[PDB]
DNA sequence: GAATCTAGCCTAGCCGTTTCCTGATCAAATATC
DNA sequence: GATATTTGATCAGGAAACGGCTAGGCTAGATTC
């Protein structure tokens, strides 16, 4: 339904068809009290290759909550298999300390693989950081 | 009474008794001139030679500058070997002038290859061959006076060229390729008057009578195509393709009696089914690779393993039957006291010249393994190629060299060794190390990059020719040129991108970018010239950007995947509904043509008897394999 | 004898598909004595 | 008992493996003029 990012109210928008390529939207509070989204696509060229996660989806917005020093944000994907298990253990590591992120799956996930989830997730960051590559 | 001079009781041996008494005549001149025992062993098949390289050698040497001692035993020890050497003294003159122009090598092949005969007949037509209405190459007319029966293939051209390039209609050069080999008048006698019948009442091509006369024992085959075809279609059930690929071999006669003679047998009480029948029968030596496999197969299936896959295995390639007959021997040797599995050794034997291999394998493994640290598995990594001998002996003659004096890891060197022609690529890089490390300015580890694949060699020799002209003509980088230059047919993709690219980057508005992309995979000049002749019309008759273009061509295999989606887009568009961007998406990553063909064929029951829209089978055919994926875990498991 | 016509067995080089290997963090988790 | 150590998980993308086809040379036995 809806969800709550500070005093507004953000519901699941549209996303293209799961072609085998996973995109998202991202919304966050820029520092004027207002809303703003972004669109991310898997793939593509990172910084960081020796880590699984930040080429997905739900870890590229999280880099993009550390490079502009952002708190709270929010993100959907059009994947019906959810977060695999990678995520879950390294989205912490890559996100700032104190920093909150949940990530939606659509509506009917069903994980099939070892470690996947398919419900909503609250992702706390903790001091370490990303070791270079 | 030889031993006094140096020879070996093997060497006295193999020289016929009538003939000793010669060799004892002309030892001191022959020595004189720097000739070897050997050599002299050699040069003994024909006696009278041994009277004339004596007698007159100075000669030799002033006609032909160039020539060494190999090529004049080699031209001499032939069926007519003096007539052959007295003939080129008196005619090099004139044949090194035009029309012709010919060299020292050309000259040695043809007198070799051809005879006395060969080189009169050469000398005698130089102004006919040459000039209309015929306009033959030099290097055409070489390749035809180079074998055995020449003064034949030459006038049977001369008199039949016209008449089968006008009344039945081929191209030039189908003519020269059909008379290059062996027996090439008959061939072509046979040919003119079977080309109607094969090809109204058989319902054959004449592309497939041109490749199934052009082999070395014609005028058999193709009387044999002729009366075998209908009886081995309908009383047994072959498609035409598969007997014209029997018969488009060497011995093809022998292979379709054969065939007909045994399949049968074979598929009834060994339990083997008709296709493995057929690619055993499809290579040279085809009718001995079927009767040691209708002898062993209880045998080596009984005794020492060996399913009935391996065995088909082996039997395959040149020369199956003396790598079954090898491996039936050296099997428990092997396996019992080097200590390999009997995987590594049918691994082995399955390739051109197993049985060398095994036997060099058998005779090296404790000196590579003892006296310059190497494991089995490196060993046996070398000896898995075509010409593994030749390899094995290379490396262990230059390892040392090449670990001391150019600071080269054994790893490397192990590297280079594998692959098809690694003794080249050996001796190359030993060579051409230190022109190209000083000069051109590429690290050691670019060379060893660059020599690691197949044909190296002429990689090497490529790029040492054309790094400057790209890199200073064009804006192209070194980096770049190695990237290019690093896979498989890197000449080819070389040389092509030199020709190409300006066309492509002015006409096409391509950046210089793409066409690397494009041109640094397996088949690099394929895709260049396929997406040159394709981009317009993929672009004009459906809606397709370049970009998708090039990311269609840019993955191994890009010119069969362009082709099948220039046919298969708008039925599967149309009776399917599909969007065009589906179908790039599905014939972008990697295969391209078995995941198309796939999904066309298994969308309907896929999506009716199962339940998943067209959406998820096309989700899993984009991404991976595909083909393995749909075929099962989907539709074998549910 | 001279000259030509067939059958097998070996080496290099080139073009298309399919399977395996990395760095990294956290729960359960056979082996474990 | 507490315990140590093996167990997978990609929304990626380069190598490394495993099939298969063309083109060319050399040797030994058979056949025709
Ligand atoms: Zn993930």
């Amino acid at each position: 339904g809806s969800y709550a990012l500070g005093p507004y109210q953000i519901s699941a928008p549209q996303l293209p068809a799961y072609n085998g390529q996973t995109v998202g939207t991202f919304y966050y509070v820029n520092d004027a009290g207002g809303l703003e989204g972004k669109v991310f696509i898997s793939g593509g060229p990172t910084p960081y290759p020796n880590y699984v996660s930040a080429g997905h989806v739900e870890s590229q917005s999280a880099l993009f909550m550390r490079d502009n020093g952002i708190s709270e944000g929010l993100v959907f994907h059009n994947n019906p298999k959810g977060t695999c298990g990678f995520c879950v253990n390294m989205i912490e590591t890559l996100l700032p300390e104190n920093a909150k992120m949940t990530v939606v799956p659509p509506e009917g996930v069903i994980p099939v693989k070892r470690g996947a989830t398919g419900e909503t997730k609250v992702f706390i960051g903790n001091s370490n950081g990303p070791k270079s590559p | 009474d030889l031993r006094t001079l140096g020879y070996s009781q093997q060497q006295q041996e193999k020289i016929k008794p009538k003939v000793r008494s010669t060799v004892a005549q002309h030892h001191e001149a022959l020595v004189g001139h720097g000739f070897t025992h050997a050599h002299i062993v050699a040069l003994s098949q024909h006696p009278a030679a041994l009277g004339t390289v004596a007698v007159k050698y100075q000669d030799m040497i002033a006609a032909l500058p160039e020539a060494t001692h190999e090529a004049i035993v080699g031209v001499g020890k032939q069926w007519s070997g003096a007539r052959a050497l007295e003939a080129l003294l008196t005619v090099a003159g004139e044949l090194r002038g035009p029309p012709l122009q010919l060299d020292t090598g050309q000259l040695l092949k043809i007198a070799k290859r051809g005879g006395v005969t060969a080189v009169e007949a050469v000398h005698a037509w130089r102004n006919a061959l040459t000039g209309a209405p015929l306009n033959l190459t030099p290097e055409q007319v070489v390749a035809i006076a180079s074998h055995d029966g020449g003064k034949q293939a030459l006038e049977t051209v001369q008199r039949l060229l016209p008449v089968l390039c006008q009344a039945h209609g081929l191209t030039p050069e189908q003519v020269v390729a059909i008379a290059s080999n062996g027996g090439g008048k008959q061939a072509l006698e046979t040919v003119q008057r079977l080309l109607p019948v094969l090809c109204q009442a058989h319902g054959l091509t004449p592309e497939q009578v041109v490749a199934i006369a052009s082999n070395i024992g014609g005028k058999q085959a193709l009387e044999t195509v002729q009366r075998l075809l209908p009886v081995l279609c309908q009383a047994h059930g072959l498609t035409p393709e598969q007997v014209v690929a029997i018969a488009s071999n060497n011995g093809g006669k022998q292979a379709l009696e054969t065939v007909q003679r045994l399949l049968p047998v074979l598929c009834q009480a060994h339990g083997l089914t008709p296709e493995q029948v057929v690619a055993i029968a499809s290579h040279d030596g085809g009718k001995q690779a079927l009767e040691t496999v209708q002898r062993l197969l209880p045998v080596l299936c009984q005794a020492h393993g060996l399913t009935p896959e391996q065995v088909v295995a082996i039997a395959s390639h040149d020369g199956g039957k003396q790598a079954l007959e090898t491996v039936q021997r050296l099997l428990p040797v092997l396996c019992q006291a080097h200590g390999l599995t009997p995987e590594q050794v049918v691994a082995i034997a399955s390739n051109g010249g197993g049985k060398q291999a095994l036997e060099t394998v058998q005779r090296l493994l404790p000196v590579l393994c003892q006296a310059h640290g190497l494991t089995p598995e490196q060993v046996v990594a070398i000896a898995s190629n075509i010409g593994g001998k030749q390899a094995l002996e290379t490396v262990q003659r230059l390892l040392p060299v090449l670990c001391q004096a150019h600071g080269l890891t054994p790893e490397q060197v192990v590297a280079i060794a594998s692959n098809n022609g690694g003794k080249q690529a050996l001796e190359t890089v030993q060579r051409l190390l230190p022109v190209l490390c000083q000069a051109h300015g590429l690290t050691p580890e670019q060379v060893v990059a660059i020599a690691s694949h197949d044909g190296g060699k002429q990689a090497l020799e490529t790029v040492q020719r054309l790094l400057p002209v790209l890199c200073q003509a064009h804006g192209l980088t070194p980096e770049q040129v190695v990237a290019i230059a690093s896979h498989d047919g890197g000449k080819q993709a070389l040389e092509t991108v030199q020709r190409l690219l300006p066309v492509l980057c002015q006409a096409h508005g391509l950046t210089p970018e793409q066409v690397v992309a494009i041109a640094s995979n397996n088949g690099g000049k394929q895709a260049l010239e396929t997406v040159q002749r394709l981009l317009p019309v993929l672009c004009q008759a459906h809606g397709l950007t370049p970009e998708q273009v090039v990311a269609i061509a840019s993955n191994g295999g890009g010119k069969q995947a362009l082709e099948t989606v220039q046919r298969l887009l708008p039925v599967l568009c149309q009776a399917h509904g599909l969007t065009p961007e589906q179908v790039v998406a599905i014939a972008s990553n990697g295969g391209g043509k078995q995941a198309l063909e796939t999904v066309q064929r298994l969308l309907p029951v896929l999506c009716q008897a199962h339940g998943l829209t067209p959406e998820q089978v096309v989700a899993i055919a984009s991404n991976g394999g595909g083909k393995q994926a749909l075929e099962s875990i989907v539709a074998q498991l549910s």
